[PDB]
């Protein structure tokens, strides 16, 4: 008999821990894989798709309209919808950037934000969009706004304008549960111009917004979530 | 690694597939479309 | 192999290796055979045992915490009860581990954790009970236990160790600083803000380690007091700084307490005495 | 021919001369340097100004009197309104820098008195008030006017005590920090370079001060018979190899 | 099933022991690190640094002057200070030396003591640091002092004078605790001439004080020091 | 020494630095200073 | 003044465009020499050419 010693730890069960353990079912075979379209590999494949962000989320019960950003015609220079960058609450919470994201503690990387246009095809418009990175407030009129990284978006053939948030930060990696030092910025669009409609055109006119992950992106230490519950 | 069971389910985790293509599902389209050219010609 | 001192003999030069001027900053390395006749000596020592992996690298109890197994009927408020309890993670409550760590600025490690837990029944009970503890990682994000039998217990994705008490828990956890190394002290606040927080209480946000005793209650109350130690590994560190000198009152912070003893001894007699 | 007594240093247009030092310190023997692609996270293409704010900014002069305990000043902090460096800490989110630090002092052949010219890393001021009490932003960002450690204890700032280094540790232990002394007999000026030295690559230069500089007497001053009882201290900083990154519009502080 | 018989020992936790252990975090991929100056690899590295001694710990409660050695004028052959050798306590037992040694049991090797004179330039002085190893009292007069290890330092343009206290043992390693049979003897210093100051000048003068190790030095068997409490 | 644990924080500790540099604290200097010669020249 | 006597100045050069700096911290924020009295007597401080128009009138 081979002299052994007993570490501490002996007869623990860490739910983590990644051992060999007999096979309840020896010999069974199992059945044949087969091909299925659409494998995912890795959560970080999928949190590059872009899904839509309930931006509106300003009203009293869920609805199709929390993701409708209205815009106004004739309006110059004033603010279109703000947010601060917790990705892991507040309009981001529900998308599934956040939803995934907030399976991990850590992350890092560049986000992909985007608007897509929906004002009748003869209608004109020249927004701006602003990330204003952390250390000063979330910008309270355009020309504050201006002075950060920010993109000029030229409503036109192309519906959809992306502005990228280039991971901008000292510490390497952020929280994603909200945290003061690690916050991450903020982001906000504006009037450039105006929205123009057309003769015969009242309705109201609407953005569409995305959150998508840059492949620059990175997420660490698995943890539960917030967005379920049960007892 | 030295497997002390007969079974192949007995075996521990697989270790990091390594694959990593997110274009079936971020670039699911059947014409090709290169970033900077008019994604509506 | 390596040689403690060189042989010297007499010396009368114009080259004077003891006469220098700390006003510069630096440490003159002046040997004993720089002001005396020495003879030939070797080491026979390495140094081992002062290596920073060797001075971090070995267990230090960093905190200890009590819950207990009774009837949970009736108890509106599970944590109070202590039918489960809170660690918010740190390594600063107990000052041993504390002082060792803060003879540097910077530090980098994995660490190996060692969970002991042990029964106490007080009052009248006929038996010892067998009692199973789950101390499972709460990181900042996750969902807190409320009562010892949410349904966050059920740990899917938060790393959880189930031991029995009496027995000890084992595990290692690699670095998880958000920066490059952990930070001692942080001359610093989370924002630009006139009453927010000062010192490194912003930069460690580790999260909760939850324990709870898994077993129903018995007819008897158990308390079961858990210790918890630190055992770095892999370690690196930078910036050395002065020891702590005064009394700690904080967790994280470096304030000191008002109205303290002496630190340096005073002599019994004059500045000449031996 | 030469000799470390005498020295000069040119930054940007401003080159200070000292004809009494003490060689010079370089803190743990290295210089500063900007922040290679190696170790990089911020994706942000960085500024560097280069001569318009690596150069000398002179402080308002301490007066060292028989009784005076000691100042203490903050990096970046000691120079926020130093012409475009301080404009570039509050217009950008993040930004690194080391200093060439040169404290003047002189006096006669007569005089006696030794300062200890000392940079702490991470300088974590402790609260007077004791048990877990806070030390107020404003006060660990007094400017270029820095901390008077012979000055009275005040609602939300820092213990001031010298013999307890502001932190709980002894005085006598400064010396593992990279120092100089000035020691009237032999100094005349104390010279310290600072790489920048942080656990990240780059951070916000407002929120946290990567350094504080102090200059505590130790042997007190002594003047010759009938002279005025007090020399004046002077505090030359310049910042080095100054990286700005994340522009956006001007930050706004406590005060 | 490969037959086992357990050792006396097995469960036990050692504090001291270094064994391997599951990983809480599997797959998790700790921050880079980057370049940080400053980095500590022994403590023997740092002891070598030297550090303030207060010499003049004769006060009421601790102060700047508690590192102040008074020198009188025109005083001769007369002593100027003293003390044992007891590295772990004392006026040592503060100090960077003292604070490291105190987290050993043992230590050998030779410590390095020096003094920086900071009267004014015009004013002159020669004295006499003495080490007076083990088996004799401390030095009662110079001349006793003089007999023994010994320095004549001249003050002048060099500030410093860097008296070594060469290791000077029997028994090749004495405890830092206090202890006689592993005593290391005693520290003095006297006038060998005497101070003598300019014209116009009463003010006092002092001495600064400093203790490093030599590379010459040793220390072992890790232990929890008397200087830290709580409870 | 064989490592039973797929990550690296499992392995025990890392054995003797074996660099021992203490000039970057004791002799900080920007002039070299040779022991022996003026330390103020 | 007396070899047995010490002080430190600072002389300053202040570029067109600005008013003569009324204190010292507005002269330094220029370019400068901080000079310090010794046993080399004389300080040289340069007044390097700095304009836009490559000629001044000397009139
Ligand atoms: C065993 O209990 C755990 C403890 C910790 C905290 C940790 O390892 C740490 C160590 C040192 C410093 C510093 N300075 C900061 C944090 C983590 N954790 O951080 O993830 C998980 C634990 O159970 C998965």
């Amino acid at each position: 008999g081979l002299p052994t010693t007993t570490l501490p730890g002996s007869g623990q069960f860490l739910t983590t821990d990644d051992r060999q353990s007999p096979s309840a079912l020896p010999n069974y075979e199992p059945t044949p894989r087969i091909h299925i379209p659409g494998k995912v590999h890795n959560l970080l494949e999928i949190i590059q798709v872009d899904t839509l962000i309930p931006m509106n989320n300003t009203h009293t019960k869920d609805e199709v309209n929390s993701y409708l950003i209205p815009l106004n015609a004739n309006r110059q220079n004033e603010q279109v919808f703000g947010t601060n960058l917790f990705i892991g609450d507040g309009v981001f919470k529900t998308t599934l950037l956040g939803e995934i994201v907030q399976y991990y503690t850590h992350w890092s990387g560049s986000l992909r934000f985007s608007l897509m246009y929906t004002g009748p095809a003869l209608s004109s418009a020249k927004l701006i969009l602003a990330y204003t990175p952390p250390g000063a407030r979330g910008p309270q009129d355009r020309r504050e706004a201006m002075l950060g990284t920010h993109v000029v978006w030229d409503i036109g053939l192309q519906s959809t304008i992306v502005m990228t948030i280039p991971w901008t930060s000292g510490v390497q990696f952020r929280y994603t549960d909200p945290d003061t030092y690690t916050s991450a910025g903020f982001l906000s669009c504006w009037y450039q111009t105006s929205l123009i409609l057309p003769p015969e055109t009242t309705g109201q006119v609407y953005l569409l917004s995305f959150i998508s992950a840059c492949p620059d992106f990175k997420l660490r230490l698995m943890k539960d979530t917030q967005t379920i519950s049960q007892t | 690694v030295i497997n002390y069971y007969k079974d192949a389910a007995s075996t521990s985790s697989a270790g990091q597939s390594l694959s990593m293509d997110p274009s079936k599902f971020t670039e699911p389209v059947k014409d090709l479309m290169l970033k900077g050219a008019p994604a509506l010609n | 192999q390596t040689v403690a001192s060189i042989s010297s003999g007499p010396k009368h030069t114009q080259k004077v290796p003891i006469l220098t001027a700390n006003e510069t900053g630096a440490t003159m390395p002046v040997l004993p055979s720089d002001s005396i006749e020495t003879r030939t000596t070797y080491m026979h020592f390495n140094g081992s045992e002062t290596d920073v992996e060797c001075f971090l690298g070995r267990a230090a109890c960093v905190h200890v915490t009590e819950i207990q197994n009774k009837d949970a009927t009736g108890i509106d408020n599970h944590r109070e009860a202590k039918l489960f309890n809170d660690w918010k993670i740190n390594l600063s409550s107990l000052v041993q581990l504390r002082k060792k760590l803060e003879l540097f600025t910077y530090v980098r490690f994995d660490s190996e954790y060692t969970i002991l837990a042990t029964a106490s029944q007080p009052d009248s009970a006929n038996y010892s009970s067998n009692l199973v503890v789950q101390a499972m990682y709460v990181p900042p994000g996750a969902p807190n236990p409320k009562e010892w039998d949410d349904y966050t217990w059920q740990s899917a994705s938060n790393p959880s160790v189930f031991f029995k008490v009496g027995d000890t828990s084992r595990f290692s956890v690699p670095y998880v600083g958000l920066a490059s190394a952990y930070n001692c002290f942080y001359d610093g606040y989370s924002h630009d803000d006139a009453e927010t927080q000062y010192g490194i209480t912003v930069l460690n946000h580790m999260g909760s380690m939850a324990f709870r005793i898994v077993n129903e209650h018995d007819e008897h109350k158990t308390l079961v007091k858990i210790r918890v130690y630190h055992r770095a590994k892999h370690v690196e560190a930078w910036i050395p700084r002065a020891p702590r000198a005064l009394p700690y009152t904080s967790i994280g912070r470096t304030n000191y307490p008002k109205n303290t003893e002496p630190v340096i001894k005073k002599r019994k007699g004059d500045i000449k005495s031996y | 021919g030469y000799s470390d007594r005498v020295q000069q240093i040119t930054l940007g247009n401003s080159t200070i001369t000292t004809q009494e030092a003490a060689n010079a310190v370089v803190c743990y023997a290295e210089w500063p340097e900007y922040l290679p692609d190696v170790d990089a996270s911020d994706v942000n293409k960085t500024s560097k100004p280069d001569t318009s704010v690596c150069r000398f900014y002179t402080l308002d002069s301490k007066t060292w009197t028989t009784g005076s305990k000691g100042w203490c000043w903050k990096l970046p902090d000691a120079l926020k309104d130093m012409g475009v460096f301080g404009q570039n800490m509050f217009f950008h989110s993040l930004g690194r820098s080391g200093y060439t630090v040169h404290v003047q002092c002189n006096a006669t052949k007569f005089h006696s008195g030794c300062l200890l010219v000392v940079v702490i890393p991470e300088h974590q001021l402790a609260s007077h008030e004791g048990g877990n009490v806070s030390v107020k932003y404003t006060f660990t960002h007094p400017g270029e006017r820095g901390i008077d450690l012979s000055s009275a204890n005040e609602v939300g700032g820092p213990v001031k005590d010298v013999i307890y280094n502001m932190n709980g540790t002894l005085l006598g232990n400064l010396l593992i920090f990279p120092h100089q002394f000035i020691n009237l007999r032999t100094n005349n000026t104390a010279t310290i370079v600072i790489p920048y030295i942080n656990s990240v690559p780059i951070d916000s230069m407002t929120r946290h001060n990567n350094v504080s500089l102090m200059v505590i007497p130790i042997a007190p001053l002594t003047v010759p018979t009938g002279a005025t009882p007090s020399l004046p201290i002077t505090v030359t900083i310049a910042p080095m190899c100054t990286e700005f990154s994340g522009i956006r519009s001007k930050s706004i502080v406590p005060q």
